[PDB]
């Protein structure tokens, strides 16, 4: 968007089942959406030029080739797909794991206040933490991944001494190594922003988060010319809908009807009534006012109750 | 014979690295398991899984057929490399 | 029999020759269906026909009512009004319009389920897996018929043919005789029975307005289960193959996806033409395989392809249980199976007929042939 260049359309390539990069990271992986008309997959067929031209079949041929679109020209093939509560789990699993063994290098100085009762206390909820279906300690455990000044002060404090800190003052003494050899590929570049994307702590996968960057880069999408599909609106209203979050159904919408789509009458019954099934009658309003500007009958079955429920309040 | 060669030209090596990997990765997140006997063969597997998946790595960056282990025609040395043992 | 050249309409001339040949040997009678493109055509020109018989107009094979009018070219033959007869069906509201066509004065003889003015309708019919019994009103008197032919949709052909008789006057007796004797025409709904507890049909249905008629046509049967055999050419009429499964998949209980006349086209890839009407896609397909367990569909329907035709349609015949029904479509009488550029001799009528020979042997061996993977009694 800095740079003004539009998303190409390798990028936006159309994978199975109808979701683009827009949606193909929520938590139902190459699964259908839950759009209220049932799918027309006649008509997806004669898009595919299925009729005379040619479709891309999935038959699975003998070969080298990658039967998967996505896959060409990467080299082996697509990194294996993860979802996004996927791969927090797995930056919050390595995050505590580098921490163990941290912890388990020094233990009681890095600590330093801790008992040795607390040592197998911060040690089990870290067992723990990894592969898991309080003075919380875990705090002070301070990771040093890419910190160059920070490990080249422990490395300053015939044979070669026994002593690894000894070993070190030989090798300065003779010229085998030295801190000014001691360097890497951030600091020599001025990667300053790089010291602060390791040593944090990650956020736990949210589903209320998960929704805020899925409407943060679908309207990304649309400024850079990429066109979610109807599929792609469908998935992440889905996902607004197993955790509540009311407030994000407006917006959800609004950006879907701007691209023509339009969702099934019964799931605009099932949204309808979710807007007002836990008492959130505000903003609820909202949602089938814009929706008839945009030219979408709702059924009577919601404007009866809506009606109903409008003046349940009063 | 052809039991090998048809399942040789039937594997996804594509398929082959990602599972390999994975179960790679599972082997090692148990860590230790307090048995000599255990631990010996956690390593066999370990590394005959990153072996199995550097096999399959070189093959699809390379025009050689993994079938062509399982030869159906063979090639005959000229006659005067083999004079009148072979 | 024999093997004239059955290449669309035969031409004019050539249609009339053996109309000489038959005759040169002593033929009495001759019938043939009055295919509207035959006699719009003029191949039927000097032919001199006595009775016509108008089994009904759909229009689902163009013009909407020219189309009328050229199937009324038949009618319009009809000049002579004392001799020869006409044979109409009321229950299509256009057998007043074609009735009208050709001499007023010709004898009709009327035929049709409702409508209880008819000169012959059904006072009772039932409906059976293995044949259908129904009992007609003729004007001499009542009759009873019990054939073959399953579905109401063939009792406008037997009350046509009762009709047919009450016009040439044949004696009620006599009627019975011919009726009672076809129970199997080659390729139209045909049942092939071995003396098994579920009837397998063969049929020609390759569109999908054919089988989903063909289908629900089936369902009034009240059969247990329906298993489909449905296939598709290759490399001609490409659209039409997602909406074969969709319709397969929704009428029946178990569909059985196979490679009808695959050509030069990869059996396989028309096979994913076919997954993709329900979304499925062959790889998905496969994936399943490896696990030994293909979900059911959404509406609870099994689907099972398998790209080998032989192997599929004696597969689809040892899956059917007592009460259950198996139906074959794609190919009907064309005893060949296209494969590349050859004709590879192929005949479903076998097919079915040596599957349920052999279906007892493989269940007394241990096998379950209840779904696609098979339990062998060394499995798992």
């Amino acid at each position: 968007r800095r740079d003004n260049q539009p998303i190409p359309p390798r990028a936006m390539i159309m994978s199975r089942k109808y979701r683009t990069l827009v949606s193909s990271w929520i938590e139902p992986l190459q699964e259908e959406a839950e759009l209220g008309y049932e799918i027309d997959y006649l008509a997806r067929y004669v898009e595919e030029g299925g009729l005379t031209g040619e479709r891309k079949r999935w038959v699975p041929r003998r070969g080298k080739t990658p039967l998967d679109p996505d896959a060409a020209g990467f080299i082996y093939s697509n990194p294996i797909e993860t979802s996004f509560k996927q791969r927090c789990l797995e930056d919050w699993k390595v995050h505590h794991r580098k921490l163990l063994r941290t912890l388990q290098s020094e233990g009681l100085p890095v600590l330093g206040d801790a008992s040795e009762s607390d040592y197998m206390r911060v040690m089990e909820r870290l067992r723990n933490i990894i592969k898991g279906p309080v003075d919380e300690l875990i705090c002070r455990i301070k990771l040093h991944e890419g910190d160059t000044e920070f490990w080249k002060r422990r490395f300053l404090g015939d044979w070669f001494p026994e002593e690894p800190f000894e070993a070190f003052k030989e090798m300065r003494e003779r010229k085998v190594f030295d801190v000014s050899d001691m360097y890497t590929i951030a600091d020599v570049w001025g990667w300053t922003w790089e010291k602060d994307f390791k040593n944090k702590t990650p956020r736990r996968w949210s589903q209320e988060w998960e929704v805020e960057l899925a409407i943060v880069l679908m309207a990304k999408v649309i400024e850079l010319g990429g066109v979610p599909t109807i599929g792609d609106c469908a998935v992440i209203l889905r996902a607004a809908i197993r955790a509540p979050m009311p407030s994000s159904f407006l917006k959800i919408l609004q950006t879907t009807h701007s691209l023509g789509y339009a969702f099934g009458s019964p799931l605009y019954d099932e949204i309808i009534t979710l807007c007002l099934d836990l008492g959130e009658l505000d903003a609820a309003i909202a949602i089938v006012a814009d929706m008839e500007t945009t030219g979408i009958t709702v059924p009577d079955q919601t404007l009866d109750k809506v009606i109903s429920a409008r003046q349940s309040n009063e | 014979a052809g039991a090998i060669r048809e399942q040789l030209a039937d594997l996804d090596l594509r398929i082959i690295i990602e599972n390999s990997l994975v179960e790679w990765k599972q082997l090692g997140e148990e860590g230790p398991t307090g048995n000599e006997w255990e631990d010996r063969k956690i390593v066999r597997r370990k590394d005959f899984l990153v072996r199995r998946m550097e096999l399959a790595k070189h093959f699809i960056r390379t025009n050689i057929e993994p079938e062509w282990m399982v030869l159906c025609l063979l090639p005959v040395l000229p006659p005067e490399l083999r004079p009148i043992d072979i | 029999k024999m093997d004239s050249p059955t290449t669309t309409s035969p031409d004019a001339v050539l249609v009339q020759s053996m109309m000489a040949k038959m005759l040169h040997n002593g033929t009495e009678a001759l019938v043939m269906e009055a295919s509207p493109q035959e006699l719009a055509s003029g191949k039927c020109d000097e032919v001199d026909f006595d009775i016509a018989v108008f089994t009904n107009l759909t229009r689902e094979d163009g013009t909407d009512e020219e189309y009328r009018d050229a199937e009324a070219k038949l009618f319009a033959r009809m000049v002579d009004p004392e001799r020869h007869r006409k044979v109409v069906n009321i229950d299509d509201p256009n057998a007043a319009f074609f009735v009208q066509q050709g001499n007023p004065d010709v004898p009709v003889v009327t035929f049709a389920m409702e409508n209880t003015k008819a000169d012959v309708h059904p006072l009772k019919f039932e409906l059976s897996l293995f044949e259908t019994q129904v009992l007609v009103n003729t004007p001499q008197g009542i009759l009873e018929i019990s054939s073959g032919l399953l579905g109401r949709h063939n009792i406008y052909n037997i009350l046509a043919a009762v009709a047919v008789g009450i016009a040439v006057g044949a004696p009620l007796e006599d009627i019975v005789r011919g009726v009672e004797e076809v129970d199997a025409v080659p390729g139209r709904c045909e049942l092939i029975d071995e003396e098994q507890a579920f009837g397998v049909i063969v049929d020609h249905a390759n569109t999908p307005d054919g089988l989903s008629r063909l289908l629900d046509s089936v369902r009034e049967l009240k059969p247990r289960r329906i298993i489909t055999v449905i296939g598709c050419a290759g490399e001609n009429e490409r659209g039409k193959r997602p909406v074969m499964t969709k319709i397969a998949t929704e009428k029946s209980d178990v569909t059985m996806l196979t490679s009808d006349n695959p050509g030069n086209e990869d059996p396989l890839d028309i096979l994913d033409d076919m997954l993709s009407g329900i979304g499925w896609t062959m790889q998905e397909y496969l994936k399943h395989g490896e696990h030994d367990y293909y979900p059911p569909l959404s509406n609870g329907h099994r689907l099972f392809l398998h790209d080998v035709r032989r192997v599929a349609v004696r597969c689809a015949v040892a899956m059917g249980e007592e009460g259950d029904m198996v139906v074959v479509a794609g190919k009907g009488h064309e005893s060949y199976q296209l494969e590349g550029d050859k004709k590879e001799f192929y005949d479903d009528r076998e097919e079915c007929r040596e599957a349920l020979q052999y279906v007892d042997e493989l269940h007394q061996a241990g096998i379950d042939t209840s779904e696609f993977p098979w339990r062998l009694p060394e499995s798992h």
